[PDB]
């Protein structure tokens, strides 16, 4: 009794797909042909940071533009200071793989999960001065992807089995679970204002949840390989993705539709993380081919070659204010470039 | 003597050093960063000390054509001999480097690398260079200028002033010949033979199994061992026996045609001697099967 | 167990149907007009001197 | 909790030696660093000696530079002193002080209970004035002043504020300018600039008598305020 | 010819 | 500077003494890693080295040589994206039971778990991040096998196989087949050692293995090759 029930799905996506290629009438690039270019842009290696003996997979930029934190396979999680290169913290952790970490709001939490499928809360400003465990968030059979902060009481995971939840922190418990999807999600960024998000999968799907509610508002499929990082533009109008078929295309919440698509010949690798600048003009991403490039927002051409690393590049991030950018690679280094 | 024109061989030697030396240097600086495993600023050492041993010897290859006569001046011989001399003592001091590093590496792995950074560690390369300016100080004044005894012709002879007793000077040349010819053999062809020795006796002991696929590598490794000791076991020494030789048939009779074969052998040995730094490259360098890119 | 997610999925198409749809010119003209409006915000694009830059 | 304790006292003639100790109760010992302070019997307080963390750096005052000496050891918690010879000026009240010293830090935090001891260039803080009748509630204006200016080319200012209730130790009101402390109210606030500078505080009670201090962080011998007494007729 | 150890340290010697 | 910037350099220099004390007593530990189909009684292979949580971790120590014992089987997801983690294991510990031929599990219509064994070995060996990884090859337990083959032919199994009703030769097929899975010659080598409730047996070919190897890695890291 499934076939009919599939061929009036598949009858409705058709026509659906038909009103979203009637909509459609003409193509970005010509409109915004008359923007006028930025011209060539150099970057240099204003400063270093050193003191990791391994790999580096995630770095978070505070929200007073000034702290940074970056994990390691080591089992050690330090913060930094932006400026003057000093240590301020070492926090030694129990499981000893760590794939992401988080910075809160206020400055005084940040989290830390990895493959044990565990995920922990860490409190900074402690009367005693060590930094010690909060609480401990169990219940998920599968590894951690993302973890982010809504409030200093609200934490938002991106599991790997088939699920994203809720939790909160006042009870170690849940408040809601989203289902929906098949493969794996791979990223989960918040939108500048708290009522949005987009979780993408291992199924070239990209889902657009509700925060309040819990269902899937839109759905987006138009890759070939799979999703691995998402961004969102600094107002809550449009996002832009990353593949691994060297390409990478933005759509737009209103339009639910594609509008540009990044493709040049001699690109051949993949695609790890992708943030935009402030003011939304310039468009970062680093590749795969132990390079970083940068792109123009509203026209298909290269500025530069913000690279000068020696292995991939794992973790890159931007200032909310807009000094500096970050890229920690593969090695056990980590370059600040003004 | 019967032959002459000698400098022949020395012009083709020393372009072949130099190519070599500067392939070496170059493919080191094209490089990536401190990434290299654990001998690179070993063979970096190696290859600068090659560099400037065979960099400025092409004025005395036209010696011979402007025979009796320097024409830059005491102090541009002053500075050449000192650079040459130091770097025979550079090279028996980073070869027994080299070995030291490996000897304890290859003998008991869990045992060993307690030391590996405490003396390998950025120590003992810095003292094993300096040692050889140390003992090569006490020849900063030694060879000034003059005609000769009677023939008024230019060089930087070896001075014999050495201002105290009749017999202190000429115990001050004996030292400074058996003393230079003892330090490079008597201990480090010991630390050479026994690690090389160790190195063999564990790696008999580690493949028990004649496997076909590992017949290959164990005659090629056993081979590489003998080639490396047996080339510094023979083309080392001839230069330091010669002039040991030199001393003892001046202490003994030993007629004057045994004079005329040193005197017109000894030429031989210096090339003898440069054998060994231009074949240090191509044994170490090139038997790496990254060869540098 | 698939059949109802055969189900749900239908019910999930339905709901994605009732969407309206806005101009595509209309998305391009905004993003324009963000563009040119905090153009000149950005110190990426326009280098600090000497004094601004906290590096 | 972060109770301190202190051991040592009593008299001595003129010329004698003893020890004093602090024990610590649970808050770490090794990565902190602390210092002594004295106070004089009815006049204002004095900087006697410091240490920091690892041994680094042991500096001391400029008036009994001498005679004094300091000691720490990680295990069983614990910091020393050793006396030679006591002069009649050194009958006074002797305390204890922890401070950390990193980024986001708030120095001079805990303060001990203190013992008794009974023998038998420099910046300056004018505060000039000395007692200010108030009222059971209005708004109270304190001032002081210093010899040199306190801003420094970070762009921050160097000048901490205090309390003491009668018979009680002090504690930290003002850590840094515009910057509020924990563990008290909002009522209290402060703001200057230059070298003048204001305390300002909103509403009265009666538990904020006492007298009002005033510091310096800039140059190592720090110099005292000179403190002002609120009666509340 | 009786000659004294010329040589020694003229012709190319590094003794 | 301001007292509180030099007070920051020291704390920054305790914390980096720290950690490089912490990386440095840390860097003597050798890493090792399971797979397998998951019916190979991996926990009691575990067991006999001894004497929702999906990473478990032990650690023991024979004659102070440490090692650190790892686990990878409660994942149930794509392996695809997770593997690239381990890119530091010194060796494997492949380990697959041999008698369970016969007696299909899986599903009726599929084929024997021989086959599937082989696929994931294949896959396994062959991936290009541990082009330079030993593996080590274990299996599990061979009486039952042994009283198994008199009752039944091993071609049963094998359309190929020509051998005769005992167990020298048929074994040796099994690992014929095994080693001429991989198609990476010169670099890696595979042991194919017999344990079947043998005790002081297993850990003394993994510490031989471990030592093989670990020479072995030296050697090529100092340029011997």
């Amino acid at each position: 009794e499934l076939d009919q029930l599939r061929q009036e799905a598949e009858q409705l996506k058709n026509q659906i797909r038909d009103a979203r290629k009637a909509c459609a009438d003409a193509t970005l690039s010509q409109i915004t042909n008359n923007i006028d270019p930025v011209g060539r842009i150099q970057m240099r290696t204003r400063r270093t940071l050193r003191g990791h003996l391994a790999k580096i997979y995630a770095m978070h930029w505070g929200t007073d533009s000034r702290l940074l934190v970056s994990a390691s396979q080591d089992g050690k999680l330090i913060i930094w200071d932006s400026y003057t290169t000093n240590k301020v913290h070492a926090i030694p952790l129990r499981s000893s793989w760590v794939m992401t970490c988080a910075y809160a709001p206020s400055g005084n939490y940040v989290a830390c999960g990895g493959l044990d499928n565990i995920c922990s809360i860490y409190n900074l400003k402690t009367r005693e001065g060590n930094v010690r465990v909060s609480r401990e968030l169990a219940g998920h059979t599968g590894y951690l992807s993302c973890c982010r902060f809504l409030d200093d009481n609200q934490i938002v995971t991106s599991s790997g089995d088939t699920t994203c939840a809720l939790w909160d922190i006042e009870t170690g418990q849940q408040t809601t679970t989203f289902t929906g999807h098949t493969g794996d999600v791979m990223s989960l960024s918040l939108a500048p204002d708290t009522r949005l998000f987009v979780s993408g999968a291992c199924d070239a799907s990209a889902k657009l949840w509700d925060v309040r509610e819990g269902m899937c508002r839109q759905t987006f499929t138009g890759h070939e390989s799979d999703i691995n990082a998402i961004c969102f533009f600094p107002n809550g109008n449009a996002f832009a993705t990353g593949s691994d078929d060297a390409t990478c295309r933005l759509f737009d919440l209103r339009a639910d539709q594609e509008l540009m698509t990044y493709s040049h010949d001699n690109i051949i690798c993949g695609i790890t993380s992708v943030s935009f600048s402030k003011s939304g003009r310039l468009l970062l991403a680093g590749y795969d081919d132990f390079n970083c490039n940068v792109w123009d927002a509203l026209k298909a051409d290269r500025a530069g070659v913000l690279a000068g690393h020696d292995n991939r590049v794992s973790c890159l991030g931007v200032t909310d204010d807009g000094m500096a950018v970050a890229t920690g690679s593969w090695d056990s280094f980590l370059k600040i470039w003004n | 003597s019967s032959g002459a024109l000698i400098p022949a061989i020395y012009m083709l030697v020393f372009l072949l050093g130099t190519t070599g030396n500067g392939l070496v240097l170059w493919t080191v600086f094209r490089s990536s960063r401190e990434k290299r495993r654990s001998a690179d600023i070993f063979i970096a050492s190696l290859a600068v000390a090659d560099l400037t041993f065979v960099v400025t010897l092409p004025l005395w290859a036209t010696y011979t054509y402007r025979d009796y006569d320097w024409p830059f001046g005491t102090f541009f011989c002053k500075l050449s001999s000192y650079l040459i001399f130091v770097n025979m003592y550079a090279s028996v001091f980073c070869l027994t480097g080299l070995s030291f590093d490996r000897y304890l590496a290859i003998v008991r792995p869990v045992a060993n690398a307690r030391l590996r950074l405490r003396v390998s560690g950025a120590v003992a390369t810095a003292v094993l260079w300096v040692l050889a300016a140390l003992l090569a100080m006490p020849v900063m004044v030694l060879r000034t200028t003059g005609d000769l005894e009677n023939t008024t012709k230019v060089q930087c002879y070896m001075d014999y002033s050495m201002v105290a007793t009749v017999s202190s000077e000429w115990a001050w040349e004996v030292g400074l010949g058996v003393s230079s010819t003892t330090v490079g053999f008597v201990v480090p062809f010991t630390i050479m033979l026994t690690c090389y020795f160790f190195i063999a006796q564990t790696i008999a002991g580690h493949f028990r199994k004649e496997r076909i696929e590992g017949l290959r590598k164990r005659r090629r490794l056993l081979s590489i061992i003998v080639v490396l000791v047996v080339t510094f076991a023979l083309c080392w020494m001839p230069y330091h026996l010669v002039k040991t030789l030199y001393m003892l048939g001046s202490l003994l009779h030993w007629p004057c045609d045994f004079d005329l074969f040193l005197m017109n052998i000894f030429p031989y040995c210096t090339c003898i001697s440069y054998v060994n730094s231009c074949l240090n490259p191509f044994l170490y360098a090139f038997f790496d099967p990254r060869f540098r890119q | 167990a698939s059949i109802a997610q055969a189900r749900k999925l239908v019910e999930q198409l339905k709901m994605e149907a009732n969407i309206d749809r806005i101009k595509v010119s209309k998305a391009a003209a905004d993003l324009m007009a963000y563009c040119e409006a905090h153009a000149k915000e950005d110190p990426l694009l326009t280098p600090v001197p000497a004094s601004e830059n906290p590096f | 909790d972060v109770q301190l304790v202190e051991s040592g006292g009593g008299l001595v003639q003129p010329g004698g030696s003893r020890k004093l100790s602090c024990s610590a109760s649970g808050f770490a010992f090794s990565s902190f660093g602390m210092h002594w302070v004295r106070q004089a019997p009815e006049k204002g307080l004095e900087w006697v000696a410091y240490i920091s963390s690892g041994s680094g750096t042991i500096y001391y005052a400029d008036t009994v530079k001498g005679r004094f000496t300091i000691s720490r050891d990680d295990p069983k918690n614990t910091l020393f002193l050793q006396m030679t010879s006591l002069r009649s000026e050194d009958t006074a009240m002797y305390y204890c002080v922890r401070s950390i010293y990193y980024y986001g830090s708030s120095p001079f935090d805990f303060w001990g209970q203190g013992t008794t001891l009974t023998v038998s260039s420099d910046i300056v803080m004018t505060q000039a004035t000395s007692s200010v009748p108030v009222t059971p509630g209005e708004s109270v204006s304190i001032s002081c002043r210093s010899s040199k200016s306190l801003l420094h080319s970070n762009g921050n200012t160097y000048l901490y504020w205090f309390l003491q209730r009668p018979g009680q130790s002090p504690q930290l009101l003002i850590y840094r300018m515009s910057n509020l402390a924990s563990g008290v109210p909002d009522r209290f606030s402060g703001s200057g600039s230059g070298t003048a500078f204001t305390l300002t505080i909103s509403r009265l009670e009666a538990e904020d008598v006492g007298v009002y201090y005033c510091m310096q962080h800039l140059e190592y011998p720090l110099t005292f305020g000179a403190g002002t007494k609120l009666e509340l007729k | 010819l009786q000659r004294r150890c010329m040589p020694l340290h003229s012709r190319v010697p590094f003794p | 500077l301001s007292a509180e910037d030099k007070a920051a350099v020291e704390r920054s220099k305790m914390i980096d003494r720290n950690l490089r004390e912490d990386g440095e007593k840390a860097a003597r530990e050798v890493k090792l890693l399971l797979l397998g189909a998951g019916e190979s009684g991996k926990s009691t292979i575990v067991k006999q080295m001894k004497i929702t949580t999906g990473i478990v971790e032990t650690h023991f120590t024979f004659k102070d040589l440490h090692f650190k014992m790892f686990d990878v089987g409660g994942q149930r997801s794509e392996r695809k994206k997770w593997i690239h983690c381990f890119e530091g294991v010194t060796a494997i510990i492949f380990c697959v039971a041999l008698s369970d031929y016969d007696l299909v599990l899986a599903e009726d219509e599929e084929m024997n778990r021989m086959h599937e064994s082989m696929k994931l070995f294949d896959s396994i060996c062959n991936n290009k991040w541990f082009t330079d990884t030993s593996i080590i090859l274990f299996l599990n337990k061979k009486d039952l096998f042994e009283e198994k083959i008199k009752k039944s032919p091993l071609t049963i199994c094998y359309p190929e196989y020509a051998g005769s009703n005992t167990y020298e030769e048929a074994a040796a097929y099994i690992q014929c087949q095994f080693e001429d899975l991989n198609k990476r010659k010169d670099t890696k080598e595979i042991y194919t050692h017999f344990t079947c409730a043998t005790d002081t047996k297993n850990v003394q070919f993994v510490f031989d293995a471990v030592t093989d190897v670990i020479i072995k890695n030296n050697l090529k890291d100092c340029g011997l090759f």
